[PDB]
């Protein structure tokens, strides 16, 4: 998990703050374009249900 | 209360429909008064008036009002408001005017003041 | 362990102290409400080998 | 007053700051967006003079109106202007050189008449009184020679009818990212060329169906060309004028949070005090 | 060959080194080969052929413009729009109208107008400099 | 004034809606331009000099 | 003591007019401490204009303050005073400077300091 994950945390910071920057930019960069489009992604993929943990085996496979 | 395993899925989309719309009215309403309302999409006029009845139509006359404004009170079951919201977001009454939802009760009571306007 | 509200401790230990008379301090919490939680979640801690054998006089030698 | 209004103010000028450094990334893309569209646009207008200077002061050379000055009577000005405020000084700079210099002209007793390109300025002429006799509205950011062609064939027509004895076109300059400057220039007469006749005595051109009728639509198609270059001039001068007044801006907000905090710290100071004694003096 | 260019008052259209190409003058249809003579004439709109060299031929469609022919270059000056008297003369007639009857477009830029609410909402009453004693 | 006044509620609420545009009013379209000079006309009407009161009659015809 | 009763229509005019103006420039600051002062209207520049060429009018050097400052003190009657700052508010003197207002006496001395800058 420390390798698979080391990255993910300041990835999401950035892509939320650039999130903010997007709604008053249209006609973005495509290079921005690729890094919203992607931790769109990812923070779509941490939500979870309620009651139904994962195994670390379940979550590595997730973030790999 | 509100999340599917207790509502039923019908209910619950049903909600989350009608608060993802009237919220993006909010985003559509400082456009619109800046650039005026033409500079909008076909598709975002659509939302623009689907809001604005939804928003109507959630409105209602009480019993208890009724010392207020004279106008007769009326119950609403929960089938006729889910049926009624659920025709609403999905176009079915895209040809009644705005006010023909206003105060109205039941959505089949929308039908009939439609006529008379 | 998991306090389900160290939020409504603070406020109850406020309630049974006002009532004692004691001086009350800032938002009129006790004097010391830093202290309550504090010798409080300081017993969380891990415990070497070495703590455990002597506290249980050598019963158990290999754990932490 | 009170900690948490204060607190409320803050929040709300920390959302302001947010804004304004959006606009300026925003305005810093087409600011560059728009000086490239600015660059496309100087083959045509080189080529085509290089072709009027043949045809004017070559070896031969022709009595066409647009090309030899006259009695100025009355004098006609194209406005360029933005159509969206936040840039800054940009327009009102500009409308008073241009007030300044339409007052130099009717102090000896000649008129002046206005088209107007963007919509501050078609306001701004409206409610201080000019002489606006066309315009052209809502161009944006997508500016296109197809909607200048109205307000200039106003001009023209105006011009070679002999109703107008001169003809400006008034706009920013594009120096540099950290500087533009209004400038009134002539269009018409022809401004006299940095070229020679020397050249020209190499080859002439077969003339199809004659030169008179082709120096024409020349001339005309010239002075569209350079209303269209300095509209998108103008285009890229309002991009970066937006953009340093946001970077004014969040500076401004950003100064203004540091005075907003030291208000609210010392409403906290005071409340915690005013509580804390009003307790402990009631006691007993 | 010969270095061909097609531009307009807005954008480039083609440029490159070319055979021959085949234009529908103003006064009759014309066909440049290389070195030909030096030549300036207007152009009808429609389609032009070129021919680029290892003779790739190609269409365009031009709504107009002027030719000219040099030594060495060709220079295709394209205009965006149909053009003539009348039309043009529409367009002005309308020029005016708006100007008589003070009809003002909106721009285009949503962008702009929702950051220009965000920021006139978020100024708004905010009271800061009665505040914060700040003299002004 | 039952009647009438319920008119002016509307019109000084949408005029509250839009008074945050007062200052950048110039931008405004006109569809939202006409509310916003109607509520200032109507906020206008309610001003009244100090012992000089309206009779019912008076105060119904101005609001209509 | 302020009232059109007592001091008569034109004096209570004068007073409500330029509390209306400052009162104006104080809402104003906020927007012109963030924007700048050129996002104002064509016209809130002028208020802003008159506004601060009557903050200045309202300095007067008195008789007793010569020690602090050297320049004499000045008399104003309530006649010469409502005249002016009638005039400032109608925009007859938008031509001056600001500076030319501060401490003076009546409107005179500050049509006259304009010359002297």
């Amino acid at each position: 998990m420390k390798k698979l994950s080391g990255g993910i945390r300041t990835a999401l910071a950035q892509y939320r703050e650039l999130a903010a920057f997007s709604q008053f930019a249209s006609d973005l960069d495509d290079a921005t374009r690729k890094q919203l489009d992607h931790g769109q992604k990812v923070t779509e993929l941490l939500k979870q249900k309620q009651y139904a943990p994962m195994s670390v085996a379940q979550q590595s496979l997730v973030l790999f | 209360q509100l999340d599917p395993l207790v509502v039923g899925q019908e209910h619950y989309d049903t909600a989350r429909g009608v608060q993802s719309i009237l919220q993006r009215y909010q985003e559509l309403k400082d456009i619109i008064a800046i650039l005026g309302m033409d500079e909008l999409s076909e598709e975002d006029k659509l939302v623009v008036a689907r809001a604005r009845k939804i928003q109507r139509f959630l409105s209602q006359p009480f019993f208890v009002a009724e010392v207020f404004t004279g106008s007769p009170g009326k119950y609403v079951s929960l089938k006729d408001t889910i049926r009624g919201f659920k025709g609403i977001m999905e176009g079915e009454y895209d040809h009644l005017p705005e006010q023909a939802f206003y105060m109205v009760g039941s959505i089949e009571e929308a039908v009939e003041k439609a006529k008379k306007l | 362990i998991i306090y389900d509200d160290l939020s409504k401790q603070a406020v109850a230990y406020r309630q049974i102290s006002l009532l004692l008379r004691r001086p009350p301090g800032r938002e009129a919490f006790p004097g010391d409400v830093f202290y309550l939680h504090s010798r409080l979640l300081e017993r969380a801690a891990r415990v070497n080998a070495e703590y455990v054998e002597a506290f249980t006089k050598g019963e158990v030698k290999g754990k932490t | 007053a009170g900690a948490k209004d204060i607190r409320s103010k803050i929040a709300s000028v920390q959302n302001t700051q947010k804004i304004t450094k959006a606009m300026e990334m925003v305005a810093a893309s087409k600011m560059r967006k728009s000086q490239d569209r600015m660059a496309a646009s100087r083959p045509y207008a080189e080529t085509m003079r290089k072709v009027i200077g043949h045809l004017a002061h070559g070896n031969l050379e022709y009595k066409h109106p647009y090309l030899e000055d006259r009695d100025v009577k009355r004098v006609g000005y194209l406005v360029v202007s933005t159509d969206r405020g936040l840039a800054g000084g940009l327009n009102i700079n500009l409308f008073k050189k241009l007030l300044a210099e339409m007052k130099t002209w009717t102090d000896k007793g000649v008129q002046a008449d206005l088209a107007m390109i963007g919509s501050k300025g078609v306001s701004f002429f409206n409610s201080v009184g000019g002489n606006v006799v066309a315009q052209v509205t809502g161009m944006g950011d997508n500016p296109s020679l197809s909607e200048l062609i109205g307000p200039v064939k106003v001009m023209l027509q105006a011009y070679d009818e002999g109703r107008l004895d001169k003809l400006y076109i008034v706009s920013n300059k594009f120096i540099n990212t950290m500087s533009q400057v209004p400038t009134i220039s002539q269009l018409l007469p022809l401004p006299a060329s940095d070229d020679d006749d020397l050249k020209h005595k190499s080859w002439d051109y077969l003339y199809e169906p004659d030169p008179k009728a082709l120096l024409d639509t020349l001339l005309r198609r010239y002075v569209e060309s350079q209303v269209y270059q300095g509209v998108v001039e103008n285009l890229a001068s309002e991009q970066a004028a937006r953009m340093v007044a946001m970077k004014a801006a969040t500076d401004n907000g950003g100064s203004l949070i540091k005075e907003l905090q030291l208000v609210y710290n010392k409403a906290r100071q005071a409340s915690i005090t005013q509580e804390l004694t009003e307790i402990v003096s009631g006691a007993a | 060959t010969y270095h061909l260019d097609v531009v307009s008052a807005e954008q480039q259209m083609f440029s490159g080194l070319v055979e021959k190409i085949q234009v529908t003058g103003s006064e009759g249809e014309l066909g440049i080969y290389p070195g030909h003579a030096p030549l300036l004439t207007a152009i009808k709109p429609g389609m032009i052929r070129i021919v680029k060299q290892h003779g790739h031929e190609e269409f365009i469609y031009l709504s107009g413009g002027i030719l000219e022919v040099q030594p060495g270059n060709v220079t295709v000056l394209a205009d965006t729009a149909i053009r003539g008297q009348d039309l043009d003369e529409a367009r002005a007639m309308e020029a005016k109208r708006k100007a008589e009857e003070h009809i003002s477009s909106s721009h285009g830029d949503v962008d702009y107008a929702q950051a220009s609410a965000e920021l006139a909402k978020a100024i708004a009453q905010l009271r800061v400099i009665e505040l914060t004693k700040k003299a002004m």
